[PDB]
């Protein structure tokens, strides 16, 4: 779909993240307020049947 | 020094793209 240039402060400190293993976009999708920054207008999906 | 003369001597005679992910990230 088409869309609906941030500083480096003392929160977004790589120094501070431990890189283990990479974070991809259907972590973001399936758990949508834990590692997204400005959560706008997402939806709660079903969790397991 | 002779040893190292001798030496002197007869010495003449993926992957990338999971970086690329978390970089981008």
């Amino acid at each position: 779909f088409e869309p609906l240039d941030e500083d480096w402060n003392e929160f977004n400190d790589i120094n501070k993240i431990i890189i283990r293993q990479p974070i991809r976009t259907e972590y973001k999708i399936a758990f949508p307020y834990l590692y997204n920054n400005l959560p706008h207008h997402v939806h709660l999906t079903w969790y397991h049947t | 020094e002779r040893k190292k003369r001798k030496q002197f001597q007869d010495l003449g005679r993926d992957k990338s793209k999971e970086l690329h992910a978390i970089k981008e990230r």
